[PDB]
């Protein structure tokens, strides 16, 4: 409200006077200068959805597997002088020099990215504790630092594997090369890399460029390699002395992350667009009012990941309307913002003074009780402007799918009035004039019923029941079920006893505004956002003929003027009838006739705006929206085709699976009403003019050009990409643990896991959500509208219902998803290569071994194992009691066959039995384990493991470690499994007995890399050379490059592509004029 | 500070201004007659609500 | 100590101590050593309403809250044909005012 | 042998859909929500709602019907087993009258205790439990509390039933006093027959 | 499961074997006990209520309803919003489920 | 709840709720469909409808 506060403060610089308040001190100086909240969170999420960080570049190399020295090789010894070695002469070595060395996983560790992602897998060498990355999800009920619940193993492995995939989302950016000068590589280029050092990294990257002095295992491996396959060999450049587009290099890299980044690169390159079709799409969206320009010259292969299909737009639209279902306070600032934007653009200007300037010339007599000029000016009270409700009621046309603009009760004439009541006549005119602009379907029946609510006893027409009678307030009619059928079957109105009500409905049925349409946007570059309508097209309540000329000028040949004229004609008949009032005297009567004559004459460019212009503004603005349109088919004057609801689903209802079968019974009905003022709409209709000279091409050119500096829609595209990718990743990763409805392939089930539930699967879902939001730097809300429901049996669809019962629905197809693809691929390669993440398959056997042998516990001989179908083995299980012995006789144990047997022989336990009785067995078994030949094999499928080494030349005993482990087994958790493994030597050593208890079942020694790395051979130890099966390219001359045997190994070396593209701003390339 | 347009009175609350303007049609004699009518009927025990006698 | 009790062993122990509590005596209306009743000279239609209100009051004291959720008095059904045991009447059927 | 419950039971399961209609409680809630949706449908039963609240109404009722609340699943599977475990350990073992669904004739109304023999006749000394409007003593409740407890409630996300009830039922049995009551009932019965 | 391992003796003795009839008569004594009294029953019912509360894996929060009904910031300018109406009617501030 | 006439009370609450729009046939002249559902506490008051 415009007022003035009694302030404090007196000074004015120019004219040197002092005044009353600062509130007009500033205006006086201006004369001198002239002359001479989660709802707020989701609302701001809708208004500015934060963009992801897709394109991120990697300098250096792509490798997640490092080779780590474990025990150091001897530099002096008596059997061999130090001159044989290479560590003596300090020649750098490609592979680590050590006595035993293994390979472990560790994320990037050789990378120089610009933008990190706090998502990493850092695994220590297996000599020390490595359990702390297997308890990161559900183990908040475990005191022990060294403990972990076995039922959480599969979920922990899947989350850590999602982290491992999620980290390697980069692209190997090109750096440069340098031609060799040493004769190691014959003329081959060497690749540099940024960072603080560059010395050791060349020998790290390229193995076979080293020398070969001796018969060491390193140099013996390198000497049997292929020469030329190092460095640069292929490239592609276009311009004279400019940046090369891409190269391929022969460096060390495991095939896994090369495949990850290759499939990510192809997925990203699917979304590329070029500036020519940018120019075409932007010109089509602008409808040629604003042109832009792309260059026409050979490019540098720019990279703009922007094009998507329509499925992503539809799915993200479902998720957003499901977010904003039934609030109205999220959707209110959106309508206000579009109102402000259209108020800035729109060419007309509203001034209420036309009403005063005309109605001060109507005839009068000044001796009356009343004459209607003061009544219309008082009830219309147009002194304020504040016309934003007009723009709100306009922009609800975009969103009849979610919002329904209606009129408040305060604009209704207080439970009816009289037809002889003048203010109630004016309220009838205000209302019935404002009604053709709202989007509510019961607007025409309100438009009829206000008149019948006004006149009671004058004329009475047949109503429907005793509840919704004639004297019912007209605002109750807001469903298509409550339409009085006397309004449809108009012959039920008495044509001679109710003439004024018969013909009013005749005006309604003939002249209430017919819907039409107009096109907008394009599906060429970005997608088609609508789904209940065909694409590109926009639904509007009023017919829209286009502008013939670009210099508009007033005529009356349209639907709104015809509507206003017929309404005025009926009120002219209503005052003209001799039964209602002869009671007014002739001066007031003729003043009414003159007022209505000027009212049907009145000039306004607002119907010309709504007919010839306003859909063009709507079609221009509709592409550049953060909230793209969502509409239902407009229908007037029909019981049948009026929609009654619209709703979204989130999950499947029952054992039924297909969403077409599960949809209609299970949804979330979305939609709010929205009250408005009628007289603001009325005066905005009645008093609207143009600038005195205007041309549309110039006007809309200047009015539309400055909003074309944004990149906001192209940010929204990437946001929707990450939304749909994350929801398909959620359903795949939940399908990995719980029995769902989607076709997947469960891999990791040799790992035992929890018999899950709704709470556990929901928990795992939000761990995935926190991972996906930690990646790509998104702090706003995302996946929570699906976290609210059940994550296990999700589905995504939508429908609206016709009033008879017909249900149009849209079920969008879930597109392909490369994060889920890479997760499935990494799960497969983990199944075949599981040892690197610190996992052993099979199980363990507990029993004494006194020997002088040097075999490795991760590769035991098959004499020392037994299974279920081994003769003379007792298998135990559920019913297990311990009967004590008496008088020297042996205590015994209950078999699953019901037999009783002493504490001897090969036994098989489920791990759960040991966990449930982990105390009471320890005072019964361990004395027989340490001395007697009681041998127990405990099946558990999967476990983290611990390595301990020893000198084989001395005594060793494992009973302290095994007693520690057997003690620390908890019903909840277990500690990691220790192992006593020897150390390979190179000379002939003296043997010494060792005592081992924990042996693995099958081979789990894949994590080994090499033994002793210096000697000509390794005598008396577990021996394994450098694995030639990794370096396929160096050892198989028949094998061409780009050849990976990925589903069993990773090969640690391949060719990898390296891009050097560029990601510019859109205004840096394409600009307007 | 908020000042109304009839009677030039000034208040400090906009709700007070709105109630004031609501306190602030047709002929002066008709307002006279409706005021004397409502004052004549303002306190009768028809509109008003809320040891012996065998 | 390694294994925490997952529902809490002492926290179940206190609650099952409370659930252990044996059956409370109700000995009024019964003859004493000498031959008299052991009641309070109240008829039963006020006596049972009194002890129901006192049981609801003890229920509200047992809860932390001030007004009890579960109540026994003025529940919603009438109880006018009701009578408990106390010491107005003797065994013989007359009034124990003496 | 049996413990008469007014609700249907089920073997102990943890993994099942939250939206199950085999569950009688979830069936009942979904169908009552659908019926009050049907009450709202055409707006006809109420004038005066000047806005069209039918869309927001159907929205919030469907949002109620689709809910994570695992309380009906708990009451179907886990709670009868818990009552069967607690029931022998009680100082006052359970005293049950048969539940009926909808027969008028099989509803019990009065419970009384006779002291005389079958053959003789005497004045009717009705037991004092008979003098009640209902079958027993009344007990009001908070339907708000019942509704919100049924309408919201969930599980710990590490729930293993074997481990949970193994840790849980064990100290409860450590406070068994069943055996003292079995000694007590001898004294009670012998005192009755000596009294007669 | 339980077990109670033991040695072969003869003079061991524990008197506990009864029939159905003694349990039935002790039940009839304990139900004649109730005596149409409300104070007599409520400690048993309240303590078994607390025992159910401590044995139950099912915990209850009203914030599931609060997070589902995303209708907050009740303006005094109200259009009788039914979601906030049922939030005020259900009162998720309380945590009493006795 | 253990109350045996709880379904009858659940029916009668909506029957009382719908006084003015939908009616039911009735037993005698004494009672009324607009009766509070607290009274139907015993099976001798159940409606044959």
């Amino acid at each position: 409200p415009p007022t003035a506060s009694s302030g404090h403060g007196y000074q004015c610089h120019v004219c040197s006077a002092v005044l009353f308040s600062p509130l007009d001190l500033d205006a006086h100086v201006a004369s001198h200068g002239l002359h001479g909240d989660v709802e707020n969170r989701k609302t701001a999420q809708l208004l500015h959805a934060d963009t992801p960080r897709l394109v991120t570049w990697d300098a250096g190399l792509c490798t997640s597997f490092k080779i780590v020295p474990i025990v150091p090789a001897q530099v002096p010894q008596d059997v061999l002088a130090y001159t044989f070695f290479t560590s003596s002469y300090a020649i750098q070595s490609p592979f680590p020099e050590a006595a035993v060395s293994r390979i472990v996983v560790h994320t990037r560790w050789a990378s120089n990215v610009d933008f990190d992602r706090d998502s990493s897998v850092i695994m220590a060498p297996p000599t020390e504790n490595n359990i702390h990355l297997f308890k990161q999800l559900l183990n908040t009920e475990t005191l022990s630092v060294r403990g972990a619940n076995p039922l959480m193993f599969r979920a922990n492995v899947l989350h850590m594997l999602l982290e491992f995939v999620l980290d390697n989302l980069y692209l190997n950016r090109h750096t440069g090369f340098s031609q060799d000068h040493t004769p190691f590589t014959e003329g081959a280029n060497l690749r540099s890399l940024p960072g603080p050092d560059a010395e050791k990294w060349y020998s790290i990257m390229y193995p076979t460029r080293m020398g070969t002095p001796n018969v060491s295992k390193i140099c013996n491996f390198v000497a049997s390699c292929v020469r030329n396959r190092v460095g640069r060999f292929d490239r592609a450049q276009m311009m004279n002395g400019a940046m090369s587009e891409w190269v391929d290099v022969f460096e060390t890299s495991d095939a896994l992350t090369v495949s990850i980044r290759g499939r990510w690169m192809a997925r990203l390159a699917r979304m590329n667009i070029n500036p020519t079709e940018i120019e075409w799409a932007l010109t089509e969206c602008a409808q040629g009012y604003v042109t832009v320009t792309s260059p026409y010259a050979p490019s540098v292969n720019r990279l703009m990941p922007y094009r998507i299909s329509n499925a992503e737009r539809q799915i993200s639209q479902i998720i957003r309307v499901m977010n904003i279902g039934n609030n109205a306070t999220v959707i209110q600032p959106v309508l206000q913002d579009i109102s402000v934007l259209l108020q800035r653009i729109s060419p007309l200007q509203i001034d209420p003074t036309i009403i005063s300037n005309t109605m001060s010339t109507v005839s009068e007599s000044t001796t009356q009780t009343l004459s209607p000029a003061s009544s219309i000016l008082g009830k219309l009270r147009p002194s304020n402007s504040d016309f934003s409700s007009f723009r709100v009621a306009l922009a609800g046309w975009l969103y009849n799918g979610v919002v329904t603009t209606v009129i408040d009760d305060s604009s209704y004439p207080k439970d009816g009035g009289s037809v002889t009541s003048l203010e109630n006549l004016w309220d009838f005119f205000i209302l019935a004039l404002a009604l053709p602009l709202t989007t509510d379907p019961c607007a025409p029946v309100k438009a009829f019923m206000t008149l019948a609510n006004m006149m009671v006893g004058f004329e009475t027409i047949p109503m429907d029941n005793q509840i919704y009678t004639q004297s019912r307030r007209a605002s109750a009619f807001s469903t298509p079920h409550t339409w009085p059928r006397c309004f449809m079957n108009i012959q039920l109105i008495s044509p001679i006893d109710a003439p004024i009500l018969r013909q009013w409905a005749e005006i309604i049925h003939r002249y209430w505004p017919n819907p039409s349409q107009i096109r907008y946007g394009t599906p060429n570059v970005f997608g088609s956002a609508n789904l209940f309508t065909p694409p590109e097209v926009l639904l509007l309540p009023i017919d829209h003929q286009p502008a013939n000329v670009t210099t508009p000028t007033l005529d009356f040949t349209n639907e709104l003027t015809n509507w206003r004229a017929r309404v005025c004609e009926l009120m002219k008949n209503l005052v003209d009838n001799q039964r209602y009032q002869p009671g007014w005297t002739q001066s007031l009567v003729s003043s009414m006739r003159g007022t209505l004559g000027k009212l049907k004459l009145i000039k306004s460019m607002t119907p010309m705006y709504l007919q010839q212009l306003a859909p063009v503004e709507l079609a221009v603005i509709a592409p550049m929206l953060p909230f793209p349109p969502f509409q239902v088919p407009y229908v007037r004057l029909d019981r049948d085709r009026v929609p009654t609801m619209v709703g979204v689903t989130r999950q499947s209802r029952d054992t039924i699976t297909q969403p077409a079968l599960s949809l209609s019974t299970t949804n979330t009905t979305v939609g709010v009403p929205l009250a408005l003022d009628a007289r603001a709409i009325t005066v905005a209709l009645l008093s609207g003019k143009y600038p005195p000279d205007l041309v549309t091409n110039v006007w809309y050119a200047d009015a539309i050009y400055p909003m074309y500096a944004d990149t906001e829609v192209f940010s929204n595209l990437q946001r929707d990409v990450i939304t749909c990718e994350a929801v398909q990743t959620l359903v795949t990763l939940v399908a990995q643990i719980s029995e769902t409805q989607y076709p997947v392939d469960r891999y990791l089930d040799w790992i035992p896991s929890l018999r899950a539930s709704a709470a556990t699967a929901a928990t795992f879902a939000e761990w995935v959500n926190t991972s996906m939001k930690t990646a790509f730097d998104l702090s706003d809300m995302l996946l929570e509208p699906l976290l609210s429901g059940d994550p296990r049996m999700t589905q995504l669809a939508i429908q609206y219902q016709q009033y008879n019962g017909r249900t149009f629905n849209v079920i969008p197809e879930m597109p392909g998803s490369v994060i889920a693809d890479c997760v499935q691929l990494t799960a497969e390669v983990f199944n075949h290569e599981y040892n690197l993440f610190g996992i052993a398959r099979g199980d363990i056997i507990i029993g004494r071994v006194q020997s002088t042998h040097l075999w490795s516990p991760l590769a035991p001989p098959p004499d020392l194992v037994f299974d279920r179908d081994t003769p003379g083995v007792h298998i135990f299980g559920r019913d297990c009691r311990i009967s004590f012995g008496m008088n020297g006789a042996a205590p015994m144990i209950r078999d699953e066959t019901g037999m009783m047997v002493p504490f001897e022989g090969n036994w098989i336990f489920p791990l759960a039995l040991w966990q449930m009785n982990t105390r009471y067995f320890n005072q019964q078994f361990d004395a027989w384990i340490k001395t007697g030949e009681l041998r127990i094999r405990i099946e558990m499928g999967a476990y983290p493991y611990m390595l301990h080494y020893y000198d084989p030349r001395q005594y060793a005993n494992a009973w302290n470690l095994t007693s520690a482990w057997l003690e620390e087994i908890t019903p909840t958790s277990i500690p990691s499994v220790p192992f006593m493994v020897p150390i390979s030597s190179d000379h002939d050593i003296s043997s010494a007995p060792a005592v081992q208890y924990i042996i693995s079942t099958e081979y789990n020694d894949r994590s080994l890399f090499c033994t002793n790395s210096s000697s000509p051979q390794t005598i008396a130890g577990p021996d394994k050379h450098i694995p030639v099966e990794r370096y396929n390219i160096l050892t198989n001359p028949d094998a061409p490059p780009t050849q990976i045997q990925l589903p069993e190994v990773v090969d640690l070396y391949n060719v990898v592509t390296r891009y050097a593209y560029e990601t510019p701003p859109i205004t840096a390339v394409v600009m307007g004029v | 500070g908020y000042q109304c347009h009839v009677c030039s009175a000034v208040l400090f609350s906009p709700l007070d201004l709105d109630a004031h303007v609501a306190s602030h049609l047709t002929s002066s004699e008709i307002q006279r007659h409706i005021t004397e009518f409502i004052s004549s009927w303002q306190n009768h025990p028809i509109v008003q609500v809320s040891k012996t006698a065998q | 100590e390694h294994y925490k009790a997952r529902p809490g062993i002492a926290s179940v122990q206190k609650a099952t101590e409370s659930a252990e509590l044996p059956m409370k005596n109700n000995d009024e209306g019964t003859p004493d050593k000498r031959g008299n009743t052991k009641g309070a000279l109240v008829n039963e239609h006020v006596e049972a309403r009194d002890e129901a209100d006192d049981a609801t009051k003890k229920q509200a004291k047992d809860t932390e809250k001030a007004k009890a959720q579960v109540t026994y008095s003025d529940t919603g059904i009438n109880n006018a044909n009701e009578l408990s045991r106390s010491g107005n009447v003797d065994n013989e059927g007359g009034s124990n005012q003496k």
